[PDB]
């Protein structure tokens, strides 16, 4: 009598109606999760999980460092960052044994790209921290400023245009005692410690964005990790949709069908939330050194620079804080540079406690965070570690009646464990839990569940009895990209086609997307169909065209003609789709090369393609 | 985000375009409406002047023209895409899950859709057009009240490329399942070979006699079959699979099949197995077989078994058994997993390289036609039937027209509307007489079934009631006939009307998803009538010509526009100022007003004193 | 130069080259010679692996391709194929990615083309790669050809054809007058020794980045290089604490309990506009002079009412400015009359700055800006109130809100353009599904809300970015089409924006919104806490006892919106797409199990019953139409009430739903920490009404399913 959509599941199995539980399917308008207190809590938790790790004082940045590796083994189920180097190396060795040569081929096939990439490759990317201006900036302008400053400071080897040359230039600049920054004329002298702390910065508006001196090394290490993952089957990256869908079915078939009827199989789905706390750059450096065994030393240095630099990473602290006095109706803002020495009476209990915890780390308005990682820079290496842990589960390594396998993608994991009895299943799951704890892999027991094999999910790819329900992508914008008629039409139709091909977009939904596309395009460009009664200035001349043409379907949609696109015919260019139907006189007028208007996407060079003023 | 808003706002101004200076001395300083097509301002940082997109439209519509050369030759990539798409075909879609640009169609969430692109290859225009036309006619006639008479009507009421299809049929030796069925229904001679399982079966040695056998299926279902006893030699002919088969009394001994791909070879092999009438496959039947066509009519058990095997045959392959093979020149085996093997092959089914092909036959026979178009020769074996007609559909090199009453829902909703109005106008005299005398039968005419589909289901009964009441008023008022209104409004009355109070100022017809609107009064884009030339245009496509009937009111009053009201022509300021259609519900019997019907014209209306009733 | 390559080389090969160079992130425009080199390499590889097949007996036949391309695909596919081939045939794993694989010879072959002499290229390639059982095919444009062991898998005809292709290509470059550049660009890629030394600061940093018990990076490198595992994992596990374990709690039917809802004062409406209680001043068919302009439409809609009274406050804004709302409403009416008195009315009219206008907007209540230095010594100077809002109990008004949002309206709220025809049967299925769903939902209130929000937000954004320092007036207009087919234009109220000098997307613009209504706010006053209620007229409504007079209320409220929120509310059309996606996914899920397109019997059958509600006698079902409307209403509610709380609750409750589902199918499920999941879910139920209603739905489903 009163609506209750959840009750739909009372007859429909949940896996079918999973889209019911995705409230947004878009980008919300609030942007909750960025600021300063979040950084405070992140640093505090990172250093808390390493509570018993050894403390030391850095010699270059002059900031404390925490090393939890090889620390005491955890005694409780709470998260532990005590990852043992020997266990990690043994796991990597076992992975190599099961997949001989993998690291060798990865290294030798990546050396070329290490020696081939150009400087401009760094231009592509997300926002970057500009040490020159001390604020997040576009990658291209940051690169221009960096080359300008280095040229001023007499470091012009990067002029060769090779990425490795620029990395050597960065090394030389970092070795220099001090440098000059000229802003427009204001000159700033950054000493060795100042420049070093700036270069190891992690700005926070991939939540964290490193500086520019660390881009190339991160790129190289991620390239090696991707190359290693490619040969790995359990790795969930960098495959697309269809292959990811097939991975789940293949794993289930391998684990279940081969097993005897007597044997019992179970599957656990688990989420590794807050996955960067317990993984340290030092363990990554260890695995990197292991990977490049018996390899040229220059390549080893280039590849190991990244985790070495990250282990001394400095984390910036938001923009600051905002205080308000209701009594006097006043508002003020304080920066993070003054948060080191300031009263704690303004803040509340939790905020003042966090400030108390993080006070002894703020160096020059930038906390020091050696342990733990930051989101979205070394994801592939984490996937490599996960697949190694999984590979350690074969029947030969386990040396037990039970066994297990599964998939890991560094954000979600699924594990199928089978054994002759229920006690066998319990033993298998417990042993996997402990083994993954030893390496520092943390399984959240409050967001994981176990059930008989057949039904589970992984990276939102919900799986039920051989059926996958990929929901890992959001719907893009079906609007006017704002270049020109033909350009916008082509890019948008290609966008919808591509989303149909891979992102698993239903046909009917694609049809409504095309409908809304046509609506928005006509509204924006004021090119409405001649038959429609809508009125505008452009409709006058447009109307004339509708009368002149002998074939309505020949006219381009931008010219007021009908939209003949559909699921079957989406890849064809709009101009080419109406080539024959277009009247000969219209064809000649439209594509006249001598037009005065003209002095990626697939489109024809018609007169409708102009550059906006 | 930002680019879309920026472009939306930028296009607002008068001269958002930038063009070279030459345009100043090449196009008029303004438009026929005095609108200026350029501005003297020069683009910042350059010498280009600022102009408006109105100049773009002016150049597009009446700009100087040039010869189109180097365009077809330079664009050698997308043109092939267009050719492949348009000349390609399609097929049935199965819900289970050249080819590098059609990924979305072929593969989806959990379904598969076959597609074979085209290019410039294959047969000629006339043969393909005849085959496709016959396929459509047979497929639609499958579901008619009586397929035989219906099919004859469609064949006699259609033409191919401006030439009546009967002449082509009589003067064309092209062979196809649909064409052969149409010829057999027409009573002419058809090929001796019988089209079964999608391939043509031609006997060339041996013979057999028919016996009625009851067989218990593997699913515990008893089926009666007409099993053939006696050695027989058949050839299975197909474009992508040609095979030679021997059969005996409930025994298959040899089958050599050659096909371009493994799928066609597997289909031919399955057809051979089902035709062999082997007991093992009878024991291999699983599930309940109730396959039916679009007409839901039960078919013979052999066709059901063939369809079931075509669905899948994995559980049947291993059941045949294991036999040895010998290595021979041009000899290929058949594994249970459908893969050639040099050392082993599946029982009684081999694969060759060249196979049996090349020479064809020119033999024709006299045949009889049964109730549901099942063509059966004198001997008794089934020759043809729509159940064996392929689902492939393609393109027509030359225009093909279908004037029948059930081919309208093929070219599209616009075609449905145009053809419904063409049928109305062509039968104007008879439809007028029927409406005047016994309109109830007219409102039940099947010829208006397509229109009932376009009109939304939620608002078809109410539309029908409004139309019925309006037409009853038009009949009972007299002296105010208007043919255009009758033709425009008749088709909406097909549904079983129900009482309503709404006064529909426009009715909606769904075309290509978007819903067009046709106004009850005056002209509409869907329905335009030019009295200056006396021509009816439907969505821009001519529908015929109207001749005024021996009833008309040429002095105002029109009683079939407003339900329960009579419009009295031009407005009169003396009466009550313009009213609203909603308010009209309060006027008393015989009251008069100056209602605003629509557009920008005021019409005086008087409330009917009487009341028009309907069934 | 690239034009010649594009026009000569076939589209497929150039597309493959473009994809390959896009994988490596190299722009073709900057590197021209390498473009031609890669195109030629791909072409020669494909020709080497073209028109070659293996017969079923094993002999080489020319018409199972004899040569399989490995370099014509991406890295992942090539690696998978080569791994499978090696595993099946037990061939030594290649070090690199081979160009082609010969099935007859069952070996990997590499293709090489060079401008200079073939012998140097073969020597360098063999030295670089060839170590054991490897073959390379080397060709050149000079017409000299050679390979390994003088063995050519290709026959004489194919070798001659490839030589002719190379010769004609070379003649083309020579004719174009650019072969000299092509030859000079080749240099053998001199592999001078590469040196990368860590020194100075970096050496210190590296030495300070090792595990415990390590003094320098070199010691760790030596240790790991000599490392070989020996039962370390087993020893650590044996010495690991026994208490650490991921125990499985037996999950039976009786274990789950309903989510504990918060207690406190009832919730309150917080939407940008009224949903259940909106009122419309509508014109059935706008045919007046000057159409399209929102101001004239608003004036005409206003002129249709004559029940204006003297405004007075019935339910005042407790924590706010009540009188100034009345004063600004009076100002709005007077300004509209003044506009009526005008002759040449411009497109829009900006309200003059007045005290009441500023106070209602909040301009005079906005704290000023001053550096922290000059305000540190303030007794009550505190950090912004980042305190968790107080808990609010569940209120029944949100249930009614959703119920009425799911009802069927009587107008065509959404108008959509046309597309091409459908020829494929899958296109027919898609069109059928889309049309059925659209016919179902096009008359639902959710579409009315969508269009109202879109119009309001687009008008507000245009006004904000048009005039920066003007307090413009903005009618709340919505155009629809009745069942009869007349273009109705409704006006719900008015909005006045504040100063709109916006530099950042998150900059907040303050506006004051006045919305008509006919609901007495003394029935459920708690629902109305942020609003000021005036009684600005009386309306005559027809009922079974004639035309009865009832008060006409006005809700005035000061709100603020950000440009990104404005765009979010301007892009609500995607709710229809989401709701479709949902119903289509359910269709596919039910179809796959049965293996047949099931939409025909899903929609037209009208014999299915999907539980969609509850009644005093028990649960209640509905139709696929009810399901579609419910899903669209849920999507619109989620869009309007966008908050992190909603997404958090949905994400944390999806897992509980999945576990209950697994329980239903007798899958013997188990939970490692059920209480933790319960707390994580309940962490999102504090004050929001939408999330509280969702939790109530979840509890109802829990108590029903387990029975």
């Amino acid at each position: 009598m009163d609506v209750n959509p959840t009750l739909l599941f009372l007859k429909v199995p949940v896996q079918n109606a999973i889209s019911t539980t995705f409230p947004y399917t878009g980008d919300p308008p609030y942007s909750h999760g960025t600021g300063t207190g979040y950084t405070m809590d992140t640093v505090n938790r990172t250093h808390k999980y390493s509570e018993k790790g050894k403390w030391t004082t850095n010699t270059e940045t002059g900031a404390p460092q925490l090393n939890p590796i090889d620390g005491p083994l955890p005694e409780d189920n709470e998260p532990s960052g005590y990852a043992q180097t020997d266990c990690v190396l043994e796991a990597m060795a076992f992975l190599e044994e099961s997949h001989p040569g993998i690291f060798e081929n990865s290294c030798l096939e990546t050396m070329e790209i290490v020696q081939q990439t150009r400087v401009d490759k760094l231009t592509q990317g997300r926002q970057t921290y500009d040490w020159t201006l001390n604020r997040n900036q576009p990658a291209a302008t940051a690169l221009a400023n960096t080359i300008e400053v280095f040229r001023s400071n007499g470091l012009t080897a990067n002029e060769s245009g090779r990425l490795i040359d620029f990395l050597k230039d960065v090394m030389d600049s970092m070795d220099k005692e001090e440098m000059e920054i000229t802003t427009h004329k204001k000159k700033q002298r950054l000493n060795k410690r100042s420049y070093l702390i700036r270069a190891l910065t992690l700005n926070t508006m991939a939540i964290a964005t490193p500086g520019m001196q660390i881009r190339g090394f991160v790129y190289f290490v991620e390239a090696l990790a991707r190359s290693i993952c490619e040969k790995l089957e359990q790795s969930g990256l960098p495959v697309g949709g269809n292959e990811k869908k097939a991975k789940l079915a293949n794993v289930v078939r391998k684990m279940m069908t081969n097993s005897q009827d007597t044997e019992l199989s179970f599957t656990i789905t688990g989420d590794n939330t807050k996955w960067n706390e317990n993984q340290n750059p030092r363990m990554f450096l260890a695995m990197i050194t292991y990977i490049t065994r018996n390899q040229p030393e220059w390549f080893r240095n280039v590849l190991s620079i990244a985790p070495i630099m990250f282990s001394n990473k400095m984390a910036r602290l938001g923009k600051g804080y905002m205080f308000e006095s209701k009594s006097m109706k006043l508002r003020t803002q304080v920066p993070a540079e003054m948060l080191a020495n300031i009263d704690l009476k303004y803040f509340n209990k939790s905020t003042r406690e966090k400030i108390e915890k993080i006070r002894p780390l703020l160096i020059d308005g930038t906390a020091s965070l050696s342990p733990g990682m930051m989101m979205g820079m070394f994801n592939m290496l984490s996937t490599v570690l996960g697949v190694s842990i999984l590979n350690l589960g074969q029947k030969k390594y386990t040396k037990t009646t039970y066994w297990w396998d599964g998939l890991q993608s560094s954000d979600d994991f699924a594990l199928i464990v089978n054994a002759p009895n229920h006690e066998g299943i319990q033993a298998g799951v417990d042993r996997f839990y402990r083994t993954c704890k030893l390496v520092g892999i943390n399984m959240s027991k409050k967001k994981s569940y176990i059930n008989r094999t057949g039904t589970f999910e992984f990276t939102s790819f919900f799986y039920r009895y051989g059926f996958v329900a990929n929901f890992s992508m959001e719907l893009p914008s079906f609007g006017v990209s704002g270049i020109n008629e033909s350009a916008d039409m082509s890019v948008g139709v290609t966008v919808i086609k591509n989303n149909m091909i891979n992102n698993d977009l239903g046909p009917a939904t694609a049809q409504m997307a095309l409908q809304l596309f046509i609506k928005d395009y006509r509204y924006t460009y004021r090119c409405h169909r001649g038959d429609t009664q809508i009125q505008t200035r452009r409709a006058f001349e447009l109307g004339k065209l509708w009368e002149q043409t002998r074939s309505k379907a020949g006219l381009l949609v931008s010219d007021g003609g009908p939209n003949l696109y559909n699921i079957r015919n989406l890849h064809i260019p709009e101009v080419c789709l109406k080539w024959e139907l277009m009247d000969e006189d219209y064809q000649g007028r439209l594509c006249n090369p001598m037009n005065p208007f003209v002095s990626e996407y697939d489109a024809v060079a018609t007169t409708h393609s102009w550059i906006p003023k | 985000k930002n680019p879309a808003l920026r472009m939306k706002w930028m296009m607002a101004m008068k001269y958002p375009i930038t063009a070279d200076k030459r345009i100043m001395e090449m196009i008029p300083e303004r438009n026929e409406q005095r609108q200026t097509l350029w501005s003297k301002t020069n683009d910042a940082g350059s010498d280009r002047v600022m102009v408006s997109p109105l100049a773009v439209t002016w150049w597009n519509r009446n700009g100087p023209t040039t010869s189109t050369v180097h365009y077809p030759k330079v664009y050698k990539t997308y043109f092939e895409k267009v050719e492949r798409l348009k000349h390609g075909t399609f097929g049935p879609v199965h819900f289970r899950n050249v080819y590098i640009e059609v990924l979305h169609l072929t593969q989806g969430t959990c379904w598969e859709q076959m597609y074979t692109p085209g290019g410039e290859v294959r047969n000629d225009d006339v043969d393909q057009s005849l085959i496709i036309a016959a396929r459509n006619i047979v497929r639609r006639a499958t579901v008619s009240a009586d397929p035989l008479a219906s099919l004859l009507e469609m064949c006699h009421s259609t033409q191919i490329g401006g030439v009546r299809m009967v002449d082509i049929l009589r003067q064309n030796p092209t062979e196809e399942q649909a064409v052969d069925i149409c010829k057999a229904a027409m009573g002419l001679r058809i090929s001796s070979s019988f089209s079964f399982g999608g391939f043509t079966f031609k006997r060339t040695s041996g013979s057999s006699v028919k016996r009625e056998e009851e067989v218990l299926t593997g699913n515990l279902q008893t089926l009666k079959i007409r099993v053939h006893e006696g050695y027989e030699e058949f050839t299975m002919v197909g474009r992508r699979a040609t095979a030679i088969l021997r059969k005996a009394t409930r025994r298959l001994i040899q089958l050599i099949v050659s096909g371009k791909d493994e799928q066609s070879i597997a289909e031919a092999i399955i057809v051979a197995m089902v035709f062999s009438q082997e007991d093992c496959m009878i024991k291999a039947v699983r599930g309940d077989l109730n396959f039916v066509n679009r007409a839901n009519q039960r078919l013979n058990p052999m066709h059901q078994l063939l369809r079931h095997f075509q669905k899948d045959a994995k559980v049947l392959f291993q059941n045949w058994g294991i036999e040895p093979i010998d290595n021979v020149m041009g000899m290929i085996g058949i594994l249970p997993d459908m893969t050639p093997s040099t050392e082993m092959s599946l029982r009684g089914v081999r694969v060759s390289k060249m196979g049996v092909d090349e020479y064809s036959s020119t033999e024709r026979v006299v045949v009889s036609i049964d109730r549901f178009l099942r063509v059966r020769d004198q001997r008794g074996n089934v020759l043809l039937s729509p159940e064996e007609v392929s689902e492939t559909q393609g393109t027509e090199k030359l225009t093909i027209t279908y004037s029948s009453s059930m081919m309208w829902e093929i070219n599209g909703p616009e075609s449905v509307l145009v053809n419904t109005y063409q049928w109305i106008i062509r039968n104007w005299e008879n439809v007028k007489i029927q409406w005047s005398q016994d309109p109830t039968m007219l409102y039940n005419k099947m010829e208006f079934e397509p229109f009932q589909s376009l009109v939304p289901k939620a608002a078809r009964g109410q539309y029908s009631g409004f139309v019925r009441v309006l037409f009853q008023q038009m009949r009972d008022v007299l002296g105010t006939f208007d043919t255009v209104q009758i033709i425009k409004l008749l088709p909406f009355a097909a549904a079983p009307p129900e009482q309503s109070r709404m006064q529909f100022s426009s009715l909606t017809v769904n075309v290509r998803g978007s819903g067009m609107r046709i106004v009850v009064r005056g002209n509409s884009p869907v329905f335009n009538y030019n009295k200056a030339t006396k021509r009816l245009t439907v969505l821009g496509k001519d529908a015929g010509a109207l001749m005024e009937d021996p009833d008309e009111g040429t002095a105002g009053v029109e009683s079939a526009v407003l339900r329960g009201f009579l419009i009295l022509g031009k407005e009169n300021k003396r009466y009550g100022p313009a009213l609203s259609i909603n308010e009209l519900s309060n006027l008393a019997k015989g009251e008069k007003a100056n209602v605003l019907i629509g557009q920008g014209d005021v019409v005086l209306v008087m409330k009917r004193k009487r009341d028009s009733s309907i069934l | 130069m690239e034009d010649f390559v594009r026009q000569c080389f076939n589209p497929m090969i150039v597309e493959l080259a473009e994809k390959a160079m896009k994988e490596y992130g190299e722009d073709p425009k900057i590197e021209t010679n390498k473009f031609a080199s890669i195109c030629t390499h791909l072409e020669v590889c494909f020709m080497y692996s073209d028109f070659h097949f293996i017969d079923e007996r094993g002999e080489s036949t020319i018409i199972k391709h004899r040569f399989e391309i490995i370099e014509g695909r991406d890295r992942t596919m090539a690696w998978t194929v080569v791994n499978s081939i090696c595993n099946t045939t037990g061939v030594e794993k290649p070090k690199f990615l081979p160009d082609l694989y010969d099935y007859k010879e069952n070996r990997f072959i590499e293709i090489g083309v060079t401008r200079r002499e073939v012998h140097i290229y073969y020597l360098e390639k063999a030295n670089k790669i060839k170590s054991e059982k490897t073959h390379i095919h080397i060709f050149s444009f000079t017409g000299e050809e050679m390979a390994t062991k003088a063995d050519y898998t290709l026959d004489e005809e194919s070798r001659a054809r490839i030589k002719t292709r190379l010769f004609t290509i070379r003649q083309e470059m020579a004719s174009r007058g650019l072969w000299d550049s092509f030859r000079q660009s080749e240099r053998g890629e001199e592999t001078i020794e590469e040196r990368f030394e860590i020194t100075g600061t970096m050496r210190r940093l590296a030495d300070q980045s090792l595990p415990p018990n390590f003094s320098s990076l070199e010691n760790f490198r030596a240790y790991v290089d000599g490392f070989e595992p020996n039962g370390c994992i087993e020893g650590k596990l044996s010495q690991m604490s026994k208490e650490v374990n991921a125990r499985i709690e037996p999950f039976l039917r009786t274990t789950p309990r309903p989510l504990r809802l918060p207690d406190g004062p009832p919730c309150s409406q917080r939407s940008k506009f009224l949903l259940m209680d909106a009122l419309k001043l509508s014109i059935e068919d706008p045919s007046h002079e000057g159409e399209g302009i929102p101001l004239y439409d608003a004036i005409k809609c206003m002129k249709t009412f004559f029940g204006w009274k003297e405004p007075n406050i019935i339910k005042p804004h407790e924590k706010g400015i009540n009188p100034n709302y009345l004063l600004t409403w009076k100002q709005v009416l007077a300004e509209l009359q003044d506009i009526k008195n005008e002759e040449k009315i411009p497109r829009t009219k900006n309200m003059k700055k007045t005290s009441q206008l500023k106070w209602a907007l909040g301009e005079n209540m906005a704290p000023e800006k001053v550096d922290f230095e000059d305000c540190k010594d303030v007794n009550d100077l505190k950090q912004y109130d980042s305190d968790e809002p107080e808990p609010r109990s569940l209120a029944c008004w949100i249930q009614s809100e959703f119920n009425k949002a799911c009802e069927l309206t009587d107008s065509s709220w959404v108008e959509l353009d046309e597309i091409g025809e459908d020829v494929a049967p899958i296109e027919h299925i898609a069109s059928m599904r889309r049309n059925y769903f659209t016919a179902e939902v096009s008359h639902c209130r959710a579409t009315e809300y969508i269009m109202k929000g879109v119009y309001i937000n687009t008008a507000l954004l245009n006004a904000s970015c048009a005039a920066m320092d003007d307090f413009q007036l903005i009618p709340m207009i919505s155009k629809c089409i009745t069942k009869e087919g007349r273009r109705k234009t409704n006006l719900y109220g008015f909005i006045i924006k504040g100063r709109s000098h916006l530099r950042n997307d998150t900059d907040v613009v303050n506006f004051v919104s006045m919305e008509f209504s006919l609901t007495d706010p003394r029935l459920e006053p708690h629902k109305w806490e942020k609003y000021c209620v005036l009684e600005i007229g009386d309306m005559l409504l027809r009922t079974a006892v004639g035309q009865v007079s009832r008060p006409m209320f006005l809700y005035v409220r000061t709100n603020g919106t950000s440009k990104i929120k404005m765009k979010w509310g301007m892009e609500m059309r995607r709710c229809l797409l989401q709701s479709l996606q949902q119903i289509e996914s359910m269709i596919e899920a039910e179809s796959s199990v049965k293996e047949k397109d099931l939409t025909k019997e899903f929609f037209e059958n009208k014999s299915e019953t999907w539980p969609i509600g509850e009644s005093p006698k028990g649960v209640e079902e509905g139709s696929i139409g009810k399901v579609c409307r419910t899903l669209l209403a849920k999507s619109v509610f989620n869009s309007l009430y966008a908050s992190p709380q909603l997404e958090g609750f949905s994400a944390e409750s999806r897992k509980l739903l999945l576990i209950v589902q697994a329980l239903r199918d007798n899958l013997e499920p188990g939970t490692f920490d059920l209480e933790g999941l319960y707390e994580a879910i309940e962490e999102c139920l504090i004050n929001d009404p939408w999330v509280l209603l969702n939790a109530s739905w979840f509890n109802s489903f829990l108590t029903h399913a387990l029975r």
